[PDB]
RNA sequence: GAUCCUAAGAGAUGGGGAAGCUCCGUUUCAAAGGCCUGAUUUUAUGCAGGCCACCAUCGAAAGGGAAUCCGGUUAAGAUUCC
RNA sequence: UUAUAGUUUCUUUACUUAUUCAAUGAAGCGGAGCUGGAAUUCAUUUUCCACGUUCUAGCAUUCAAGGUCCCAUUCGGGGCUG
């Protein structure tokens, strides 16, 4: 206090060699990071066809939350739960000799692409969840259009990882509830109506309209300057 | 490498880096300009204070 | 027929530049934040010779704004630049000999040198001895300034393209006769291997398109087409005219 | 099976969809190396028709030869 | 979100766990015996009259050493075998393409005592 | 003396060309490891003071370069043997 | 006759994102906000108007000042400014 004196630093042009501040905007990123970004930007910049653009409109995070709360039940049997059920069944094949009636009917979520595609084609599905981030999109580009034509209620849900965690895989790229317990048919019926409001009903309109054709923030600001030039003079 | 510092360094400011004339000339340069930078500081501060205090004679 | 001297110069084996005795690449310090928004002060620490080039190089010590260093930069000394004097490089830098300001931040009629073709080039034009650009005109609307090059050609450069003020030193170097062969020999010995040139006409017809004959003579027109193939050009390429003119060039 | 819908879609190469995907992927591939690896088949239906299976040992490798 | 401050304008390879080698099987499993042992190092003595003049006079032992034998290994070999402290070892390779070494002993041992011990005179 | 350093240069690497033998380039459109202080004494292992980074290698028995002299000695070695 | 916006049909411009040419060890880009001193229509929700370093061959590197929680007030190390 009596012997320590306050000083200017003066980080102008000349004085005080500039301090180690944040250069996180100016990092020469690895080519793999640079490429995954520049691809995401370029996919938005070029005009997106309306059948690709329909995957941008993902299900909102309260309808999604409730969908996943219903889908949390009917999780496919675990490796342990399978083993124990097989030990009871295979034991009852000797004790009583009553096989394929023991181990009561399973209500699980249907999953795997070529499985659920066929369940939609046969019109056995009651709710189909379609992932929005499948590595080659083409795997899924046809699925909302097939799902509508057959008249199965479908929703584009956020996260193939989220679907994967629900089916005990890493990723599932698709999910489908074809049956339900009598108790939980009411919730399914409501959640089907609220997802049909977003996806099914609006399909015919969203089919027409393109995504992308969106400038970068610097070119946005330039156009907004060059538009205020002529008209707002 | 194995010689005393005495042999290759005269006991002064820069010693075995600069001459006695070169070191004194940069002392006089260092201090003088530090006193001309402190007189600049006040001359510019009183040219600020003058332009501020006498600018408000006109809007009246 | 053989591959001509002219043809095999471009293979670049022996015909490469003699680059041991040179100080380094003479450039302007990179276009950075300090030069864009203000200017940096540099000290002409020494003025040195460079081999194969007849214009002194001003080694000028600048600072590093970001780390604790003195980034030394090698300039081409403008005439009247001296040792210890302060060079000022940037937009806001004053209009004195030695100073490095963009052509946009300069009035018309200035004699500038070591100019950039593009902004961020680090010197391209008027870099040789006793040569300079004259900034003729301007236009802030599509910010591009008109300049007159030592050749007498009018170009249009960006307003952010920099240039050093004054003429490049060592002027009048060409107006003394070189003298007795050996002077030329020694001049060339530190630039390139383009010296004592044999006349194609004095060769055999293998060696050059001018060779042969029972008299030394070219025999056909020395004015060669622009569309002549790489190997056919010997004489005057795309000669708009020839001969010594009367009055003014 | 989604594989039939993939096979049929992939033939219509100038359909608005494949036009877009051609433009964005050819960029992604050009930015990577000449001979680089592939984490999975870009065409999982074309792959398996040629004899690819999704078990350990089988690999895919993307490669770009100069035209002309 | 709120991504970390980077004072550097360059990204560099993050440091990761260099794991130690832990093989399922030994490479050789039977390790080699000592290639150059004491007797492989010191092959023979040199019985030339010049070598003998140097043994009698100089207090030196002229020994035919292997190639691929360090002056350190000659010193260590002579000490271990012959029970003698070596003051120095000067080695030249002969025009015959074999090495020979002038093993000088300390003042304590007269070279004739150890020359006669070996057998050669 | 070689060994070490770099010179005109030669050359892997990343990469890109080429049907291929291999060719270009050597800092390039690369995520290109090393340095020291104690730590803490868990039969010695986890820290941090923290720093620093456009980056192989080969290339001179005349260039750069840590340090030796005298006397004596052998048939023939000695700036080395004594 | 044009009033559907259902293709470039041909020619005059424009957009970035492919492609392209540079440069940096990818530091300060773009938009806005301060302080402007002011624009006077008049102290503004109106739009024009800059953004810490210059006589001198010196120096400038390890976050100091205020402020806030911990260290039970030892040792200091930490938030935001600067």
């Amino acid at each position: 206090n009596p012997l320590t004196h306050s000083t200017p630093k003066n980080f102008g042009i000349g004085q005080a060699v500039q301090p180690k501040r944040n250069l996180s905007r100016y990092v020469k990123w690895p080519e793999y990071v640079r490429v995954q970004r520049q691809k995401k930007i370029l996919s938005i910049r070029l005009k997106v066809p309306p059948t690709i653009a329909q995957f941008q409109y993902t299900l909102d995070r309260n309808t999604a939350a409730e969908t996943f709360k219903l889908f949390n039940k009917y999780r496919p049997e675990t490796a342990a739960e399978k083993k124990e059920r097989l030990t009871k069944e295979a034991a009852a094949v000797a004790e009583g000799k009553s096989k394929q009636d023991a181990s009561p009917k399973p209500y699980a979520v249907k999953y795997g692409l070529n499985h659920v595609v066929a369940l939609i084609e046969n019109k056995k599905a009651k709710l189909v969840l379609i992932a929005n981030d499948v590595d080659p999109i083409e795997l899924v580009v046809f699925l909302p259009a097939l799902c509508k034509k057959m008249g199965v209620p479908y929703a584009i849900v956020k996260g193939k990882a989220r679907l994967g965690t629900l089916v005990n895989q890493k990723t599932s790229a698709v999910a489908a509830l074809t049956e339900v317990r009598a108790e939980d048919e009411a919730a399914l019926a409501k959640l089907v109506s609220t997802i049909d409001a977003n996806f099914a009903d609006k399909y015919d309109e969203v089919k027409k309209h393109w995504g992308g054709g969106i400038l970068g923030n610097k070119a946005q600001a330039k156009m907004d300057k060059r538009a205020k030039n002529s008209d707002s003079a | 490498a194995t010689v005393s510092k005495t042999h290759k360094t005269v006991s002064r400011a820069y010693g075995g880096s600069r001459c006695a004339n070169c070191v004194k000339e940069r002392i006089i340069r260092a201090f003088l300009i530090e006193e001309q930078k402190i007189v600049k500081k006040v001359v510019k501060e009183q040219t600020e204070a003058a332009k501020k205090s006498e600018k408000k004679a006109k809007k009246k | 027929g053989r591959v001509i001297r002219n043809q095999r110069k471009g293979a670049g084996s022996i015909f490469t530049s003699h680059t041991r005795l040179r100080q380094g690449a003479a450039k302007l310090r990179t276009l950075d934040y300090a030069e864009r928004h203000g200017y940096i002060r540099g000290i002409v620490k020494q003025i040195v010779h460079d081999s194969g080039r007849g214009a002194p190089l001003a080694k000028v010590v600048f600072r590093d704004p970001y780390k604790y260093r003195l980034r030394e930069e090698i300039f081409i000394a403008n005439e009247g630049v001296h040792t210890g004097q302060f060079i000022y490089a940037g937009k806001k830098a004053s209009l004195n000999v030695g100073n490095v300001l963009p052509l946009g931040s300069v009035p018309e009629g200035t004699i500038v040198s070591n100019v950039e073709e593009k902004p961020g080039d680090r010197g391209a034009l008027a870099r040789a001895s006793g040569n300079y650009v004259i900034i003729i005109g301007h236009n802030p609307d599509e910010n591009k300034t008109r300049v007159r090059l030592p050749s007498g050609a009018k170009k249009v450069i960006s307003s952010d393209a920099r240039g050093v003020i004054g003429v490049i030193a060592g002027g009048g170097r060409v107006d003394k006769p070189l003298l007795k062969a050996g002077r030329a020999f020694h001049k060339y010995r530190l630039k390139r291997n383009s010296w004592p040139k044999t006349r194609g006409v004095a060769m055999n017809p293998v060696d050059h398109p001018h060779g042969g004959g029972n008299h030394q003579h070219i025999g056909k027109a020395s004015t060669i087409s622009r569309g002549a193939v790489s190997g056919q050009k010997a004489g005057l390429i795309a000669a708009r005219r020839t001969g010594l003119l009367r009055g003014s060039q | 099976g989604a594989y039939k819908y993939l096979e049929e879609l992939q033939r219509k190469k100038q359909s608005d969809v494949l036009r877009f995907l051609q433009r964005v992927r050819v960029w992604e591939y050009r930015q990577k190396n000449v001979i680089h690896r592939a984490a999975r088949p870009t065409r999982p239906d074309k792959a398996r028709r040629l004899g690819y299976k999704a078990k350990q040992g089988f690999v895919i490798y993307r490669v770009r030869v100069r035209r002309g | 979100k709120a991504l970390k401050v980077r004072t550097s304008a360059t990204f560099r390879l993050p440091k990761t766990l260099k794991l130690a080698r832990a093989p399922k099987y030994a490479s050789k499993a039977v390790p080699h015996y000592n290639r150059l042992d004491s007797y492989k190092v010191i092959e023979q003595p040199i019985t030339s009259e010049t070598a003998m003049k140097k043994v009698e006079d100089g207090n030196i032992l002229v020994f035919q050493v292997s190639m691929k034998a360090n002056k350190y290994q000659i010193k260590k070999a002579v000490k271990e075998l012959y029970e003698v402290d070596v003051l120095k070892v000067n080695t030249l390779v002969r025009p015959n393409g074999t090495k020979k070494a002038y093993v000088r002993l300390t003042a304590d041992y007269d070279a004739l005592d150890i020359a006669n011990r070996i057998g050669y005179i």
